[PDB]
């Protein structure tokens, strides 16, 4: 009975209870809200190709 | 609209600066995967709230049920009030 003598919790075990998330990335909020800046850039800079200010206040010619 | 609610997505607490393994392994791990959860809905939110090509095919469906309102077998720019008003004018005059 030298096995009832090592620690029962086993390495796995420690592995999944010390790893238990897949930590977030600090690069994740940066390509996130990059890709979403962007659609903030297209709508509404007055130098996108796709602006919606001729959308919305439409012209007066 | 969209402004009034990207104004209060503004508001919102930076939660990347309790990304470091500081806060990892002293928290809950209950805690942590809903901390976890509520940096996905932040960016779920922001990534819907800005995306304003929709927009454009969301008014389109409160165009058409606006527009037959307005057209109208009585008058474009009839409403109760002016009806109500005409309506008294056509009873308490006689018949």
């Amino acid at each position: 009975d030298r096995v009832l003598s090592l620690p029962a919790v086993s390495k796995n075990q420690v592995l999944e209870n010390v790893f238990h998330t897949a930590p977030k990335a600090p690069v994740e909020h940066l390509e996130k809200m990059v890709s979403a800046n962007s659609k903030v850039y297209d709508a509404l800079n007055l130098q996108s190709k796709r602006v919606l200010i001729w959308q919305v206040k439409p012209a007066l010619f | 609209l969209s402004n009034e609610r990207y104004q209060l997505l503004s508001q919102w607490p930076d939660f990347t600066t309790m990304y470091g393994k500081d806060f990892y392994y002293r928290a809950h791990p209950e805690d942590l995967k809903k901390f976890y959860d509520a940096a996905d809905e932040y960016y779920k939110l922001y990534e819907t709230v800005t995306e304003f090509d929709s927009l454009s095919a969301l008014a389109s469906q409160v165009v058409p049920n606006y527009a037959a309102r307005r057209r109208s077998t009585v008058h474009p720019a009839i409403g109760s009030t002016v009806a109500d008003g005409a309506f008294t004018n056509f009873l308490l005059s006689k018949q």
